[PDB]
């Protein structure tokens, strides 16, 4: 969609794999504000707002925290305390066509600057002077939107550029967006330090004979000591025995 | 509220609108040129009319926004360029009369035909008939007959048309607070409001006069040697002391003396600089030409060029289903659209012409970030110079050897260098006095100082004193030979060629200095030189926002016009001409004429 009508998507209750986009190596711009891309991968966020639109290359700098401009102030404004990142890539092969891809628009004219994280889709003719527009364009009255001009021959500052802004959120609401929790291989019959979804126990894991219930996750003993855990991956039960120890 | 902010917002929005509409108009022109069809011509005409109407409306709407209280230099320059209404400064009737006169003059020049007296039914036009005859046939009688017929069938018709066109141009120039149309044209080079770079219209005139004065000995020696070779070819047609014939200059108006290189070659046995044999043996084509040119672009530091041009623009003649213009054109369409339209063949000449055209195109992307009103050169002699410096550098034997066109076993002796220098002088140096005199003549013709009843009597006089060329047939005021030229017959400034030549010589010298070149300037090649490309792009990207004097200072360090690069380039040729002309008369005599014995 147009930048003044930026597509807002709510990302939550899902695993957000930032590694694939961090290492796809095909995007012109990847700017992370407030947190490095690697560290946010192993971090949990309550929500993500994904604002996707198309702007020009020169306007790419406009889409950044603490920036002012036509796109920054009349189409999409970012708060200074930005948490997510911004990913932009050339769309000349897609969003640029022979004759001019004029479908896209941007709010060139507006009566006031946009509030951060606000979208303006007003189509009323902006009144430059004191002369009323009377519902039509003319003197002191112009359309608030200018059509984007995209052609395959355009330069870096004039080619189409799809921009996706991933703002991260973590607040009193329960955290939803987390990266892929890395899982290592499985070992057995060896005193190892394990962690199954937060158990963080240490011992020797052996093949179990007891049968859990499908809703159940891990067993327990009379002394309230963990003694059997079901694998979060392939469904099987393992008895955890304490590491061999004694006196000498 | 205030004029400043409202004018700036209007400037931005109508700059976007004008960029879009100019792109549409140039796209219609490109469609017409690639395929000459009735729908294509109609699209061309409609797009041109819409663009002109919207440009006039935007110019008027900017006119009601005063520039008195606007202090932004770029905004002021853009709005002043818009305010240059030109022919519309007069009444609607006067503008329509001027348009009709210009159209009639252009149509007469283009459709002008010459018919042999023996065969009245057989008639030939100027192009390609007259040009081919005058560049190939060496017969004095046939060349003189073609000269007289072309300058009579068109000159007599165009004389009233040219006179009324000049009168109208003076009228609008006076309505534009200019002394004459020459002043209006020179106002493009004028710089105002810039500290340390202001340029006046008379400054250009005096600089051109001084440059021609310091070039005079070299041109005199070159003309003397060409004349001597001409008696060597025409013993009984040209006096050793008298001036050269007008029709024996190679072309119709004497613009190019390259056609005389066959008869004025320093050595007709030594081979010339040409790699077309190896070029066609290497299975090269137009695609190979363009790829090698792009490789040369990226070799000098210039960035890789967009694939949109490759997937949009045409290279060779698109068969016979549709007709494409073979004239080399570099279309800076707009909205970042850049295309090239030429009939590219497997030849060295087409190689150099294509190199020139992608030089134009790269200069077009150079000022892409500038606004539409600033999306052009500072003057009319920059883009052609930018293309020609690259074309000449690629024409050097070093570039051909690097790209495989010339074998490394090739020997570079003084004979080939002298032949190439003389060929360039006939192509380049020969046209400088002619361009200078023609532009000056048009300047006082617009000024009206020279009485009309002896205008021709003035022209041939300056054909003798300046060019050193005497007409073979005397022409009265009925003849309008200067208007027989395409530029005069189509409202084109002619000083652009001389200015572009001097600019390109300066640019070549600057690029050679940046490339740490050692030796003759003609063998200098900017290939594989990042510093030269960067220095060129320092002025390429500036566009027309900065004064042209600022660009010249950035490139070569000379604020005003310079001829030192020309002297450095042609010093071997100057020495050779001085050595060869020691046994022949130097200069020319105005009194002698072919029609007087
Ligand atoms: C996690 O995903 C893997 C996908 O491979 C699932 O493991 C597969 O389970 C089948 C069951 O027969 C085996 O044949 C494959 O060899 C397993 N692949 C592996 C271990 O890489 C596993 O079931 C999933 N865990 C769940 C759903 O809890």
């Amino acid at each position: 969609a147009s930048v003044y009508a930026w597509n807002r998507k709510r990302i939550s209750n899902c695993v957000a794999d930032y590694s694939v986009l961090y290492n796809s190596a095909s995007f012109s711009t990847f700017k992370c504000y407030g947190v490095s891309p690697t560290k946010l991968n192993d971090l949990c966020f309550t929500n993500v707002y994904a604002d996707s639109f198309v702007i020009r290359g020169d306007e790419v700098r406009q889409i950044a925290p603490g920036q002012t401009g036509k796109i920054a102030d009349y189409n999409y404004k970012l708060p200074d305390d930005f948490t997510g990142c911004v990913i932009a890539w050339n769309s000349n092969n897609l969003d640029s066509k022979v004759g001019g891809n004029y479908n896209y628009l941007y709010r060139l004219f507006r009566k006031s600057n946009l509030k951060p994280f606000e979208r303006d889709i007003s189509t009323e003719i902006y009144q430059a002077g004191s002369t009323p527009c009377n519902g039509v364009e003319g003197f002191n009255c112009y359309f608030p939107l200018q059509s984007y001009g995209f052609q395959p021959t355009n330069g870096v500052g004039y080619q189409p550029y799809r921009v996706v802004v991933l703002s991260f959120e973590l607040l009193h609401a329960p955290a939803t967006v987390c990266g892929p929790k890395k899982s290592t291989n499985l070992v057995k019959n060896k005193c190892v330090n394990f962690n199954f979804n937060g158990l963080t126990g240490t011992g020797v894991l052996t093949e179990s004979n007891k049968k859990f219930l499908p809703f159940q996750q891990f067993g327990r003993d009379i002394a309230d000591t963990t003694d059997a855990v079901r694998d979060p991956q392939t469904l099987e039960i393992l008895d955890i025995t304490p590491c061999s120890f004694g006196g000498v | 509220s205030t004029i400043e902010e409202q004018a700036k917002t209007f400037l931005d929005k109508f700059n976007h609108e004008a960029e879009d509409l100019f792109y549409q108009s140039s796209l219609a022109s490109w469609n017409y040129n690639t395929n000459i069809t009735e729908e294509n011509v109609q699209n061309m005409n409609n797009a041109g009319d819409k663009w002109s109407a919207f440009l006039k409306e935007q110019s008027t709407l900017a006119q009601m926004y005063p520039l008195q209280e606007i202090q932004n230099l770029t905004v002021k320059l853009q709005l002043q360029a818009l305010q240059q209404n030109g022919s519309s400064v007069l009444s609607e009737d006067k503008s329509k009369r001027l348009n009709t006169i210009l159209n009639t003059m252009s149509t007469i020049y283009s459709t002008g035909k010459v018919c042999n007296p023996d065969n009245p039914q057989e008639c030939l036009l100027l192009e390609p008939g007259l040009n081919e005859i005058m560049a190939n046939s060496l017969d004095y009688n046939e060349r003189l007959w073609a000269w007289e017929s072309w300058r009579s069938e068109v000159g007599k018709q165009l004389r009233p048309l040219y006179e009324e066109y000049v009168v109208l141009k003076n009228e609008m120039a006076r309505a534009n607070h200019y002394e004459d149309y020459g002043d209006y044209w020179r106002g493009d080079y004028e710089v105002n409001g810039v500290d340390g770079y202001d340029y006046s219209r008379g400054q250009l005139i005096e600089d051109v006069e001084h440059t021609f004065e310091e070039i005079k000995p070299l041109y005199e020696h070159l003309h003397a040697y060409v004349r001597a070779k001409l008696m060597n070819a025409y013993p009984s047609y040209i006096s050793p002391i008298g001036c050269l014939p007008a029709h024996l200059l190679g072309d119709m108006w004497g613009r190019f003396w390259t056609n005389l290189y066959s008869l004025t070659v320093p050595f007709g046995q030594k081979p010339n600089i040409d790699v077309t044999d190896a070029m066609v043996d290497q299975a090269w084509d137009a695609q190979r030409i363009f790829k090698e040119a792009e490789k040369f672009f990226v070799s000098v530091g210039l960035p890789n060029m967009t694939q949109g041009f490759w997937e949009n623009s045409m290279l060779t003649d698109p068969g016979n289903v549709q007709k494409a213009v073979c004239h080399p054109t570099a279309w800076d369409l707009g909205k970042g659209d850049f295309r090239i339209l030429m009939c590219t063949k497997v030849t060295m000449d087409d190689f150099l012409t294509a190199h020139h055209e992608m030089g134009h195109i790269q200069y077009d992307m150079a000022y892409a970030a500038q606004p539409f009103l600033l999306r052009n050169g500072a003057n009319e002699g920059f883009h052609e110079a930018v293309g020609e410096i690259m074309s000449l550098s690629a024409a050097t034997p070093k570039h051909l050897k690097s790209i495989g066109l010339l074998s490394p076993d090739f020997q570079e002796d003084n004979e080939t260098e002298i032949n190439f220098l003389l060929k360039q002088a006939l192509t380049i140096v020969g046209t400088l006095p002619f361009t200078y005199m023609l532009e000056k003549w048009r300047w006082m013709v617009f000024k009206g100082e020279i009485p009309k009843d002896q205008w021709m009597k003035k022209w041939w006089e300056m054909k003798r004193e300046i060019v050193g060329v005497v007409e073979p047939v005397p022409h009265d005021e009925t003849y309008c030979d200067p208007a027989s030229l395409f530029h005069v017959s189509n409202d084109y400034s002619f000083i652009r060629y001389y200015t572009r030549t001097l600019y390109q010589f300066q640019f070549q010298e600057a690029l050679c200095q940046a490339a740490k070149h050692e030796g003759p300037l003609h063998k200098c090649d900017i290939s594989n030189s990042t510093e030269a490309g960067q220095k060129l792009f320092n002025m390429l990207r500036l566009g027309k926002s900065e004064p042209w004097t600022l660009a010249l200072e950035n490139v070569v360090g000379a604020k005003n016009m310079n001829v030192r690069p020309l002297l450095n380039y042609f010093e071997p040729l100057f020495t050779w001409l001085k050595d060869q002309n020691k046994n022949s008369f130097v200069g020319w005599s105005t009194d002698w004429s072919p029609y007087a014995d």
